[PDB]
């Protein structure tokens, strides 16, 4: 039914204006009672409040963030957004739209996904993926473990799927960590021994942030 | 003022 | 405004044991007879759900090991029995009055039986060379508690740095952690040398799992 997801970008540099786009689908923003939020979670933290914009255009901001902001609407396009000036490195989040029946419920019952923003002067650089292939030995266990190796991109994130979407099961991926503003990722599948080099084992990263795509088969040393 | 329907109270 | 203030900040609750996480308001969040205050839940990377809202009232789809009370001022969530797919933040929100605020989130985390990590180690994927680059790769997988630590090592040398370590958030099926550390030498450093080595030691086992190859 409902849907919201939110649009923006994904690296902005400091002391420039933010803003982000929630583009409500299968359900209007006027339909009475409903009101629209704006909520952030600064990365390791709490969620935050920012505004609310109700179906009938009453608004409402958070008061750490109403003196840099607006919160309008457009209600031909079905969609709100946000805006911050001169954002700093404090507006690095994830950022999140829902709904609220405000006149009965009163609880957020639907969330968007939530896009990321980094603030940064950084150059938005692309990622290499290598394949991590077992070192010669075989006949190691009854499982084997491969992995990809995505390494030097920036700005997060990274979206790793093995075979896209087929082997679910056994998948590591961990979180990336940073080398002076170049992040590095990997990802593990562990599958049985026949199904490689038997069968085809392919990392597909992608990351939306330089239009990259890259799947990677990994291939027996 | 406070409960639900507040905001658009008016 | 009404500031939430949960407790614990995070605690490690047994598999089928009971969670009491509590959250209280400085003020009263009630009105129309009503508490204006629910639970969400956060997986990671996941928008927290409601679990519980206006106080007491289950969302549906929620388990019944779920259940919050409490009015005006004092509010609990329990869970009882935790299962290895709590493992999450939960947050506590007031909308009684404006701004709605949010409380700082407590992280259960759950304990199961303690599991040694499958390790693996992974040498140079040929294109980096070529790249010159050389990152050797060792994956401690699947292990429970959380605390371990690794050595690295090059022909006997134990590598002090240029290593990356990263940890997976406990797994929602079986709550079990798992880890990555990336070795990074330069072709040429990587040329210099026959043996690398990954010594996973941890409280599973007294003698560290070590894992090595020829260069």
């Amino acid at each position: 039914q409902v849907k919201l997801q939110e649009s923006g970008p994904a690296v902005i540099k400091p002391s420039q204006s933010l803003s982000l786009t929630c583009i409500v689908s299968g359900f209007s923003i006027t339909r009475t009672n409903y009101c629209w939020h704006w909520i952030r979670q600064a990365p390791g933290k709490g969620l935050e409040w920012m505004g609310r914009i109700c179906y009938e255009g009453s608004i409402y901001y958070s008061p750490s963030i109403k003196s840099r902001s607006t919160i309008s609407r457009d209600t031909s396009l079905n969609k709100f957004f946000i805006q911050l000036i001169s954002v700093t490195n404090e507006d690095t989040a994830m950022y999140y739209c829902s709904r609220e029946n405000h006149m009965y419920e009163t609880y957020f019952d639907v969330w968007g996904q939530g896009t990321t923003v980094t603030v940064s002067s950084a150059k938005t650089t692309p990622p290499s993926v290598y394949p991590l292939a077992p070192g010669s030995a075989a006949q190691t266990n009854s499982m084997v473990t491969l992995g990809c190796l995505v390494k030097g991109y920036f700005p997060e994130p990274v979206t790793v799927t093995w075979n896209s979407g087929s082997l679910s099961s056994g998948v590591h991926t961990f979180p990336a960590v940073l080398q002076s503003d170049l992040y590095t990722l990997s990802s593990s599948v562990t599958v049985p021994s026949s199904p490689r080099p038997s069968e085809t084992v392919t990392c597909n990263v992608a990351h939306p942030a330089s239009s990259t795509k890259v799947d990677k088969k990994i291939v027996p040393r | 003022h406070i409960g639900p329907g507040r905001a658009f109270y008016t | 405004d009404i500031v939430m203030t949960q407790s614990p900040a995070s605690l490690v609750v047994s598999l089928g044991q009971r969670a009491t996480i509590s959250c209280r308001a400085s003020e009263s969040v009630d009105s129309y007879g009503k508490s204006f205050m629910h639970w969400y839940q956060q997986k990671p990377g996941q928008p927290p759900k409601v679990l519980i809202y206006i106080a007491s009232n289950l969302e549906s789809g929620v388990p019944a090991r779920f259940s919050g009370s409490g009015s005006r001022t004092d509010f609990t969530l329990t869970i009882d029995p935790v299962e290895a797919d709590d493992a999450a933040t939960y947050y506590c929100q007031q909308n009684n009055e404006d701004p709605p605020t949010f409380g700082a989130g407590t992280k259960l985390e759950m304990r199961r039986a303690d599991a040694a990590p499958t390790v693996s180690i992974f040498p140079p994927s040929s294109e980096q060379l070529t790249s010159g680059g050389a990152s050797v790769v060792c994956f401690l997988n699947n292990f429970y508690p959380k605390d371990i630590n690794v050595k690295w090592k090059i022909d006997g040398s134990e590598r002090q740095n240029g290593v990356l370590n990263s940890w997976t958030d406990q797994d929602s099926k079986d709550s079990t952690y798992s880890m990555s550390s990336t070795l990074t030498l330069t072709k040429d450093e990587y040329e210099r040398h026959n043996s690398y080595t990954c010594e996973a030691t941890h409280k599973t086992s007294t003698s560290p799992i070590v894992k090595s190859f020829n260069r």
